[PDB]
């Protein structure tokens, strides 16, 4: 299982950005899919879940960030994309995304966490 | 030992078998009758919220089948299609043959995610969950069923005096299963 | 002797079951040819006659309890077999020893 | 709405020291796993303790963990000096619709 | 009173069955030791002796419908326990209820 | 209400059940038994192309399956291999304890293409497919059967007086199980 | 009439079973309240009174031959129905035909 | 034909059934038992590789399995992980149900590689291979079994009269199930 | 030997139309599934419909179908500007031992 | 799912040319294959069925084409391989190698064409 | 402690020939499968026969194999000129702790 | 499947060395695998086995080389490792990494040998 995440730029507070994650080695149609992020000097936080399109559920966001973000899957390419907008202050942060995927035994789900990309504001 | 219920003519009475009272004829296994009755009878209460209290998760405890002939028409059947937040079943798949009840006016069909904190899901009164013509005590995945109680009757001897649309409800539910639930109807 | 001690009555029982005898009408009984599986329901309505229907549902509840100790101690996956059991232990109440006329479980009449 | 943890542990090379986590009724009270992972300085998480002590893969035995009410613990005998790390603990909260809650992060020194 | 209406009889009945009560010879019986799957069973042939093949042949035409409206009906993926059924009615018939002598089915003479 | 038909020494009658006739003797369950009987023996065409037209596809219709102790030699038994044109199954594979038919002289073994539009093979007569000791109503995959049907019987009180090579034909078909099937046998 | 031919008698027979008719207490017949798969059992020791344990034993062993020659013929993949199937011939041997008084299977005084 | 023993009051007679002794009062299914019973009171060797010479590997014979509703506290069972040398499984896994045996002092719990050159592991001497309530003439793979064989019995009338800790011992085995096979106790 | 397709459809934006494919005994009249693929000028077709309304992946539910007799219809609600390309018709013949037959092509006009 | 096709060049007609399509993402033993063309201004159309080795069905041609070309496969090294002898007229077109493979759920098999390669004779 | 092969073995093409592999009780004898491989020169030795006449892929039907006691064979029927490898026996003995035993190595010439 | 051997160079008696079997195919984490060497001018030759860490069965050496060659494998990498210490006169020869892995139908389990170095002494 590998992951990569790109994206990571500097940005101007209230442009905009995508962060795309690409993976690998799993069926990527029957997975849910979480970006968290994390700041310099703090612990882990959270921003985002997407959920199984086969399910159908909506996805949920944070509590501060709900709104601005937008998460979003594509199939087709095996990628998930979450895009940024009008960003402002303090949103500067490493972004990672963590999937739940079994070991083909089913017994359990294992969490893979992604190496992430730096975004930061100025 | 479990109570045998004969039925005289315009009477019931519960077969007592330390005596031995004769002047019933069973003449043949055609007169031997297994029935299903749904709670809804005895007014419990039958809306969602409710009714989910009384099932709860439970680990170590093998589940068990008994066949029924004969059920009562249901107003409400519930159907749970439940994942864990991590994304993952908590309800096992319907073995071979175990189909949904047959005849409900509604279909409670609830989703969404919650801890299943245990194997099986277990009725904590005691009651049956009641599919097509098999009574079990643990929920299936995806199969609508009712909760009922099973009963065995000799019928009398006469044969003669004894024995369609369907509408979806869908709710969505999180941290089902758990001392406070938050259920969105749609 | 069976009295109703729960909270409420339905005094209707509005049932469905399986024929194992329908006058069946030339082909239909044919696998192939046949009804679907939802299609082979017959239905009735009973009404509380004799208040026995109230009967009837108290009769339930008690038998409850046995049956799920019955169920803990068998290994089957599926029991079919209760019914059997039943009518074996009817017979051998009766005929399963020497009868003795005027004995409470003996009735012939001599 | 965040999951509470010591700010900083000690211990001697070779003994057990444990790392709390004390969770809410929503958490880790409802019934949820927690989830260990560990970030040495300048690299990504990873996973340590999943569930009832479950090993991912080429994990030393020396981590374990239990679970408690609404609390729960990481005990780690046999110190080494590579010891250095983040340790934070995770679970799903439901007054969030079941999403994640992060610890607030402990440095274990040896 | 069974009369063959099919298009053709044929007479002879070259049968195949398993022994319940083999006369085994010494370790014969032993599973691991034992014939293997296709080596376990005995023939015979029967001739049309008494007009019975004609008759067997039809009464097994006759049962058909009967057996498939009963499958039907039931839930149980493989039946094994129709001859037990079958000879439970046998028993009730007769000793279900009291028997009055001189009537149609009680069998004792006094 | 199955017809239960009784042997009498040199005479077999249908036991009529509102009758009562104790002049049989039925002392053991060793006197119950149960026979198949191949269609053969009533006249019906064995070819191949006749054959196949007695078979059809069906969904919605769940099998089922019911035991026989003792069976006729069959002159001829039928295994099919059957595929969709894009290459699929549309037999069942066999389950657990089904092996072919003991003792048959040819084995009409078939393979070739066809729609296969349901789910399960049913025979339209109503008869069954006999296996080794078990009788189902469909048809599984790569495995010999016969055309039969099953009675019941109680055998007289004297047990005594009552109860190796094969070749295999290979068959092409396509469009198997329509109304016009082109066959190539080699 | 039963000696037993074994190189050694065990004469303790430390037992265990399952109660079909515990006295329950209160709500532990509840399957989701009662007792896990390893604590439904109760235990038992028996002696070598009336030297029956010798016997008993003995009896096991002259079984196993007749059981395998059955479990050969039979195609069920689990048999559950051998106690019925002796109960019913049990039933038949006496009851099965015509009771002549004097006869040697009929146990009726006039 | 199984013989079916009689326990009278202080006594034990296999029941003949030629003859028909009325005697004997069988009032109920209650009074029908199955027990099953240890080898081991016999005195048969239980050493492991004393042990391991009974069981031997077989093809083309299918497994059965009877239950049993009583049995007796073993000193010794047996649990078996054996591989090929390829690496490969050569016992089956567990049928749903089959849990080990219940009360057992010591498990000798057997690892290693051997031929495995059979479907089946079958016991030599035709007694069987005791799990919790069913005994099956085969051994599966990772659940603990005794070996045993079974019996029937009436009970007498009254009920009343008629009807914790253990340690794992682990072993190293190469050429499993062979003339010559060597062990390593840990 | 080829199936059957009107040479050009047109409608109005967001409306319903229906393409037609007509088959023959052999084809569709025996039950063989119909497939159904659009080109876009200058690529590859790719799947649109299977069997009975199935979609493989990221497809509008604007797209349905039917099959009755020897005829087949696929039919669009909505209709955008998008939509412009070729939709052919596929099944498998048996006078070709069960293979491709595909469709003339239809314009579909926006 | 990806499918490669090559060997699309000018023949002068009477020649002969080796068409193949090279696949994966499927295990390429048990599946059916059918080449099919597509001439310029024309619906598409169909050329030949090879069948899965295993089953041993001969293979199969179309009513015009059947005799010239020959098709054949090989799983050591994952291709389809059509040979076509003696080109002669209006043998131009795009050819395509079509597949049928399930999902893993085995529930239905889908569609899997490839991009196809340019024929034509002067 | 090695597996015995003839030195080299020589035949006409298009007729069989037989190489044999001799084992001991531990490998072959104890009943242990026996493993193929054919190196032409320069090369890695790849499967050829594993155990009852298996054919991993792509393998002329010319190979075939027995095994009886503690010998084995294998039989090339239609010698072509591409056939000139090395031929090795293997199999697992049990002195060695069921590890690989390898033949000798035989000249098979066409 | 396929398997690379590499760390093929001459050493002189007495040193040491690392031979690296790199793998691809197959679910590593669950096969066997055999260290085998081959003489020139001489047959095939077994060195040492390795069996599955979920298992933990001790590896085991042949009778001559047992002691100074050492065997392990490592999961995250895929590898299989083969150290050689102290080497001495007559260990030249081609090294192979053999694993025996099913072919997802269980039924059986085929061989898959690897190109193999070549180690000589001098
Ligand atoms: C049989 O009837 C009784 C009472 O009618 C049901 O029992 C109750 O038990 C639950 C907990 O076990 C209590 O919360 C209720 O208050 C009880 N009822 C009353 C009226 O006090 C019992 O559940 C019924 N049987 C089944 C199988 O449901
Ligand atoms: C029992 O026998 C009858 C007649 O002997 C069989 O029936 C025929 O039914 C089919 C269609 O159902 C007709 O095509 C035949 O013409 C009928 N026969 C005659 C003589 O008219 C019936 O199939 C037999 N039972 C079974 C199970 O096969
Ligand atoms: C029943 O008891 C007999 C003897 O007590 C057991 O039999 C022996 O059979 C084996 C081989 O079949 C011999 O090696 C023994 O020497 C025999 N015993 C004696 C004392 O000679 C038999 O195994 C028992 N039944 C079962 C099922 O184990």
């Amino acid at each position: 299982v590998q992951l990569v995440e790109s994206g990571g730029g500097l940005v101007k507070p209230g442009g905009s950005l995508r962060l795309s994650c690409a993976a690998s080695g799993f069926t990527f149609r029957n997975a849910w899919m979480n970006w968290v992020r994390q700041a310099p000097g703090k612990g882990l936080e959270w921003v985002g879940r997407i959920k199984s399109r086969a399910d159908g559920g909506p996805t949920d966001y944070a509590a501060p960030v709900k709104g601005r973000f937008t998460i979003s899957r594509d199939d087709s390419k095996n990628t998930l994309y979450l895009q940024m907008n009008s960003l402002k202050s303090e949103d500067t942060a490493v972004y990672y995304c963590t999937t739940h995927v079994p070991d083909y035994n089913s017994a359990y789900y294992w969490v893979y966490w992604g190496q992430g990309t730096l975004v930061t504001v100025s | 030992s479990i109570p045998l219920g004969v039925i005289h003519n315009s009477a019931l009475q519960v077969s007592d078998v330390d005596k031995l009272v004769c002047r019933d004829k069973l003449s043949s296994t055609n007169q031997l009758r297994s029935v299903g009755l749904n709670l809804e009878g005895n007014g419990v209460a039958t809306d969602v919220p409710s009714a989910t209290k009384r099932w709860g998760f439970r680990s170590g405890v093998p589940p068990k089948v008994v066949n029924y002939e004969a059920g009562e028409w249901a107003e409400n059947c519930y159907n749970l299609e439940i994942k864990k937040p991590d994304g993952s079943e908590c309800l096992p798949a319907a073995p071979d043959g175990i189909r949904g009840f047959p005849r409900c006016r509604y279909v409670h069909k609830v989703s969404g995610t919650g801890p299943c904190a245990g194997d099986f899901a277990f009725h904590k009164e005691g009651a049956f969950f009641l599919y097509d013509r098999l009574a079990s005590t643990v929920i299936y995945r995806g199969t609508t069923f009712a909760e009922g109680v099973v009963a065995f009757l000799i019928l009398p001897q006469a044969k003669k005096d004894f024995f369609y649309y369907s509408t979806t409800i869908r709710y969505q539910a999180t941290g089902f299963g758990t001392n406070e639930t938050e259920y969105l109807f749609e | 002797a069976i009295v109703n001690a729960q909270p409420k009555c339905n005094p209707n029982l509005h049932y469905w079951t399986t024929q194992d005898e329908g006058a069946a009408i030339g082909l239909a009984w044919i696998p192939y040819f046949g009804p679907a599986a939802e299609g082979i329901y017959i239905e009735g309505l009973m009404h509380n006659q004799d208040g026995l229907i109230c009967g009837l549902r108290q009769l339930a509840n008690e038998t409850t309890q046995a049956l799920q100790l019955f169920l803990r101690a068998t290994t089957e996956l599926r029991t079919f077999s209760i019914l059997n059991r039943k009518a074996i232990d009817f017979l051998l109440q009766r005929w399963g020893g020497t009868c003795h006329i005027l004995g409470p479980d003996c009735c012939i009449e001599p | 709405s965040v999951l509470t943890q010591p700010p900083s542990v000690s211990g001697a090379p070779g003994q057990r020291v444990t790392i709390s986590c004390t969770g809410s009724s929503s958490n880790i009270g409802a019934g949820y796993d927690v989830y260990w992972y560990q970030q040495l300085p300048g690299t990504a998480p990873k996973l340590i303790i999943y569930g009832n002590n479950n090993r991912p893969s080429g994990v030393p035995d020396r981590f374990s963990a239990s679970k408690s009410g609404p609390s729960a613990s990481l005990a780690i005998t046999g110190l080494q000096a590579e010891d250095e790390a983040d340790y934070y603990c995770q679970s799903y909260d439901i007054r969030l619709s079941d999403n994640y809650v992060f610890g607030t992060g402990t440095k274990v020194t040896v």
